[PDB]
C-alpha cells in the first residue's frame, strides 16, 4: 500500500481499485449487534468532543466558530468519509492539536487587524492546493518510514494526553463545587 | 413558474441519478482494470 | 451588512478555483516535462 | 447493473415523500374514484396479460408503474392547478392522479415486451410531465372539453407510446418473434381487463363531469356507445378473418373502441342514437386498424405496438376529437370549433415531441433493456414457476 | 369420518338460525358503497391471493368462501352480543361491515395454515378464533379506548398471530424441508394477482367503513391510497434487492404490495399527512419483503412454525409496525387517546391472538377433523373432485 508507482495519481488509482471492490460487503458486513453497538459507543464518543471543543473554539474565537458549525462538518464529513473512504474504521473530528491552531490564528487576525473567518477560507483554499499535488505525487509514500516506533510513541502520548484531560475535567468539577 | 418548479425538479432528479451512475461507472472502469 | 464586492460568492470561488486548477496543471506538466529529456 | 432497479424505484419513491411533504395538505365521487381505480389496475393490467410468457411482467410492471404514477401525477398536476404553491387533495386529486397513470398505461401498452421495468420509471416520470402540462394547456389555456379525454389521454398515450416504440425499434423483431403469441389460458385472463374496462368506463367518462345533466349525460352516452361498440367490433373481427372466425385480439381490444371515441362528447347532447353511432364507428375503426394498420406500422414505419395501442386508443382518439369538432359544429356543445381542433392537435403534437425525447433517453443502454432473443419473456426479470 | 364435514356444518347453521332468531332484529346507503368493497376484498381478494398452490386453488378459493359466509354470521352474533351485553339487538351496514371484519381475521388466520387442514378444521378455527378475536376487539374499543380504525392490531396482527400459533401446534415434521406440491404455478400466480389487485384497489374502504364520517374518513382514504402507492416501490425495489440476479420473485408483489395498507390501519384517521403515509407504507413493503425473503425460512426451520402465505410478513410485523406507529403518532399529538392505551391494544392483540390460537390449535390437533397426510398436504384431491385436464 505504501509503495510508489512513480505514475501521477497512481497511489490514488491503486487505493480505489484495492477498497472498491469489497464495497457490497462493506454493507452486508454491518448486519451484526455488534455493529449497533459500536454506533451507540462511538456516537458518544465522538459527540462528547464536538461539544466540548465546540464551547472552547467559541468562546476563543467570538462565537465565530462553534458548536453548531462543528457539528455539521462532523456529521457531513463522516457522512462522505463513510460513503467514499478507503478505510471507513477512521473516525473524523475535531482536536487538540487543531484547537490550539485557531486560537493562534484568531490571536494572529486579532493583532493584525484581520477577519479570522476569511482567513480561514484561504487557509482552506491553500490546504486543497497542497492535498492534491502530494496525492498527484504520491507524497504519501513517505509514511513507510513511520515504523512501530514512532506509531507506537505517538500512541501511548496522545492516550496518556485523552486519560490526563479526562481526569482534568473532573478535578476542575471538585475546584468549581 | 409551476412549469419552472415541475423542470428544477426533474433536473435535480435527473442530477442524481447521472451523477450515481457516473460515480459508479467510473468505479468500475478504475476497479475492472 | 457586509460590503459589496465586484465578484459575488460564486463568481469568486470559481475565479479561485480556476487559478488553482492552472497552477496544478502547471506543475504537472513541468513535472512531465521534467524526467524525460 | 442489477442494482439499477431498485436504486431508481427507491430515489424515487424518496423524491416522492419529499414532494408531498412540501407541496401536498389534506365523498359523493368515491364510488367513481373506486370504478376508474378498477379500470386502472385490474383492467389495463390483466387485458395486456395475452402474451404467454409476459403476464407477470404485464400485470407487475402495470401495477409498479401505476403506482409511481399516482403520485407524480398527483404532485405535476396539483403544481400545475396550484402555480407552485401548497394544494390540498380530495378525490379529484385521486381522480386525476389515476388518469395520469391510465395515460402511461396506454403508452406502455405500446412498448410492452420490449423495455425494462427501469425504463418503465423514467417512462413514467417524463410521460406524467409531458401529459399534465399538455391536459393543463387543453383544460385552462383552450378550455376545451373532453370530459372522457380521448383526446388528453387515450390519443395522448398512444402517440407517446408509438413515438417511444419508434426510436425504441429493433430490426431483429420487424418480421415477428417466436415469444410474441397468446395461448388459451392467457386471452381468457385477457378478458377478465377487457371485461373490466368496458363494464366500468361509464365511471371512467362521467368521474369529473360536471354534476347534473353533463354527469347523467356522460354516464349514459358512454353505456350506449359501449353497447354499439361491441356488436360492431364482433361483426368486424369475423368480416376480417377466414370463414368469418372471431379473433380474441380484436374481441379483448376493439370491443372497448367506444369508451375511447365518445369521451369527448360524453357530456354533450349528442343523444343516445349519435353515443350508438359514434360507437359503432369507432369498433369498426378499431378492427380494420388491427388487421390492415398494425401490419403497415410494423413491417414499414418500424413501429411496432405490441399491444395495438393505435388501434384502440389512438384512431378512436383521433375519431373522439372529431367527434367533439363535429359536435361543436351542430351546437352540441358551447365550446369553440377552434379550440376543439387545437387541443387535438396539441395532444397529438406534444405527444410525438414528448414520446421522442423520453424515447431516446430511453434508448441508452443503462436500464438493462432485454436483448432481442429475450423479449416478450418474464423471465428476464422475474423468477418463473417450472408449470404453467 | 364421511359426515363429520356436513354435520358439523348442519349444526353450525341451525345454531347460527336459532341465535339470530333469539337476538337479531331488523347511514345505511352512504355506507353501502363501502361494504361492497370490503365484501370484495373478503370473497374475491383474500381468496384469490391464497390460489398460488398448483395443486389447492380449489381449496383455497373455497374454503375462503366457507369460512367467510360461516364468519359473518357469527361475527354478527358475537359482535352484537358483546356490545348488547346480551340483549336484543338491530343490525345496520356498521354490524355487516364489522361482521366481514372478523371475516378477514379468521381468513388471515387461514394463510399461516393453508394446504395443512381439513374444511372441518376450518369450521372449528373460525367459530373459536371469532369469539377471541371479537373479546379482544371490544378490550382494544371499549376498555382500553384506543383508536385502530384500520385495525392493524386487532385484525392484521390478532389473525396473523392466532394462525401464527395455531400452525406452530399443528407443526409437521414430515413439512419442514419442503413439500413437492408447495410450489406456485403459471396461472396460479396470475389468479393470486387477481386476489392482490382487488384488495390494493379497495383497501381505503377497508380503512374508512368505520371512521367518522368527514375529516377523518377522507383522511384514512387518502393515507391508505398513498401508504400502498409507496409500499408498491418500496416492495418492487427489495425484491429486487434480495433475490438472485435481481430477479422479481411473485410472492414478493403478491403480499408485500400490501403491507402499507396494512401497516397505515392505526394510523389511517389520524392527521399523519399524507408524506407520513407514505414512509408508513414504504417502511412496510421493506419490512414485508426482508420479512419473506430471511424471517419465514428461519421461522419455518428454526422455530418450527410453516406459514404458508407468509402471513407474519404481510400482516404480523406490518400491524406491528401500524401499532408503534400510531403510539408514535399520539406521542407527536396527531391522534386523541393515551400511548398506555395504544401500547396496551398492541400487547393484547399479540397476547389474545398467541394464547387463543393455542387453545385453538390444541382441539384442532385431536385426530377427529379428517386432517391430510404430509403426502396429500396441499393437494385439492383430497377433499375436491380435481378435473384431469389442468
Amino acid at each position: 500500500p505504501l509503495q510508489q508507482t512513480g505514475q501521477l495519481f497512481g497511489g490514488l488509482v491503486r487505493d480505489i481499485r484495492r477498497r472498491y471492490p469489497y464495497y457490497l460487503s462493506d454493507i452486508t458486513d454491518a448486519f451484526s449487534p455488534q455493529v449497533l453497538a459500536a454506533v451507540i459507543f462511538i456516537y458518544f464518543a465522538a459527540l462528547s468532543p464536538a461539544i466540548t471543543f465546540g464551547g472552547l473554539l467559541g468562546e476563543k474565537t467570538r462565537n465565530q466558530m462553534g458548536v453548531s458549525e462543528l457539528l455539521i462538518s462532523t456529521a457531513v464529513q463522516g457522512i462522505l468519509f463513510a460513503l467514499l473512504g478507503a478505510q471507513p474504521l477512521l473516525v473524523v473530528g475535531f482536536s487538540g492539536p487543531l484547537l490550539v491552531f485557531e486560537e493562534a490564528f484568531f490571536s494572529f487576525c486579532e493583532t493584525n487587524g484581520l477577519e479570522y473567518i476569511v482567513g480561514r477560507v484561504w487557509i482552506g483554499f491553500w490546504l486543497i492546493l497542497l492535498v492534491v499535488l502530494v496525492v498527484a505525487f504520491e507524497g504519501s509514500f513517505l509514511v513507510r518510514f513511520i515504523s512501530r516506533y514512532t506509531q507506537e510513541i505517538f500512541s501511548f502520548l496522545i492516550s496518556l494526553i485523552f486519560i490526563y484531560e479526562t481526569f482534568s475535567k473532573l478535578i476542575k468539577i471538585f475546584q468549581d463545587h | 413558474a409551476p412549469v419552472v418548479i415541475i423542470l428544477i425538479i426533474l433536473c435535480v432528479m435527473a442530477g442524481i441519478i447521472g451523477t450515481i451512475l457516473l460515480i459508479s461507472y467510473s468505479i468500475r472502469r478504475l476497479i475492472k482494470a | 451588512v457586509q460590503l459589496a464586492h465586484h465578484f459575488s460568492e460564486p463568481e469568486i470561488t470559481l475565479i479561485i478555483f480556476g487559478v488553482m486548477a492552472g497552477v496544478i496543471g502547471t506543475i504537472l506538466l513541468i513535472s512531465y516535462g521534467i524526467r524525460r529529456l | 447493473m442489477r442494482f439499477t432497479f431498485p436504486l431508481m424505484a427507491i430515489v424515487l419513491e424518496i423524491a416522492m415523500i419529499v414532494l408531498f411533504g412540501l407541496f401536498v395538505e389534506y365523498f359523493e365521487l368515491y364510488p367513481l374514484f373506486q370504478d376508474v381505480h378498477v379500470m386502472i389496475f385490474v383492467g389495463f393490467g390483466f387485458l395486456m396479460t395475452f402474451l404467454k410468457k409476459y403476464g407477470f411482467s404485464s400485470v407487475g410492471i402495470n401495477l409498479l408503474v401505476a403506482a409511481l404514477g399516482l403520485q407524480w401525477g398527483t404532485i405535476v398536476q396539483g403544481i400545475l392547478q396550484s402555480q407552485g404553491q401548497k394544494f390540498n387533495i380530495g378525490i379529484k386529486n385521486m381522480i386525476n392522479a389515476d388518469f395520469s397513470a391510465a395515460t402511461v398505461l396506454i403508452s406502455f401498452g405500446a412498448v410492452l415486451g420490449k423495455t425494462s421495468p427501469t425504463q418503465m420509471l423514467i417512462m413514467t416520470i417524463l410521460e406524467i410531465v409531458f401529459f399534465a402540462h399538455n391536459e393543463y394547456l387543453v383544460s385552462e389555456i383552450f378550455k376545451a372539453s373532453d370530459i372522457g379525454a380521448s383526446m388528453t389521454i387515450h390519443a395522448f398515450g398512444a402517440y407517446f407510446g408509438l413515438a417511444v416504440a419508434g426510436i425504441l425499434y429493433r430490426s431483429g423483431l420487424r418480421k415477428g418473434h417466436e415469444n410474441e403469441e397468446s395461448a388459451y389460458y392467457s386471452d381468457l385472463f385477457a378478458m377478465i381487463g377487457t371485461l373490466f374496462l368496458w363494464m366500468f368506463w361509464p365511471s371512467f367518462n362521467s368521474a369529473i363531469a360536471e354534476p347534473g345533466d353533463k354527469q347523467c349525460r356522460a354516464i349514459v352516452n358512454t353505456y350506449f356507445s359501449l353497447a354499439a361498440c361491441v356488436l360492431t367490433a364482433f361483426a368486424f373481427s369475423s368480416l376480417v378473418e377466414h370463414r368469418g372466425k372471431l379473433n380474441m385480439v380484436h374481441i379483448q381490444n376493439a370491443t372497448l373502441a367506444g369508451g375511447v371515441a365518445v369521451g369527448t362528447c360524453a357530456d354533450m347532447a349528442i343523444h343516445p342514437f349519435g353515443s350508438m353511432i359514434i360507437g359503432s364507428i369507432a369498433g369498426m375503426v378499431s378492427v380494420l386498424g388491427y388487421k390492415f394498420l398494425t401490419p403497415l406500422f410494423t413491417t414499414k414505419l418500424r413501429i411496432h405496438d405490441t399491444c395495438g395501442v393505435h388501434n384502440l386508443h389512438g384512431l378512436p382518439g383521433v375519431v373522439g376529437g372529431l367527434a367533439g369538432i363535429v359536435a361543436v359544429a351542430m351546437g352540441a356543445s358551447n365550446t369553440s370549433m377552434a379550440m376543439q381542433a387545437a387541443a387535438l392537435g396539441s395532444s397529438i403534437g406534444t405527444a410525438v415531441v414528448g414520446g421522442l425525447m423520453t424515447g431516446l433517453i430511453l434508448k441508452l443502454p443503462l436500464w438493462g433493456q432485454p436483448s432481442d432473443q429475450n423479449c416478450y419473456d418474464d423471465s428476464v426479470y422475474w423468477k418463473v414457476p417450472k408449470t404453467r
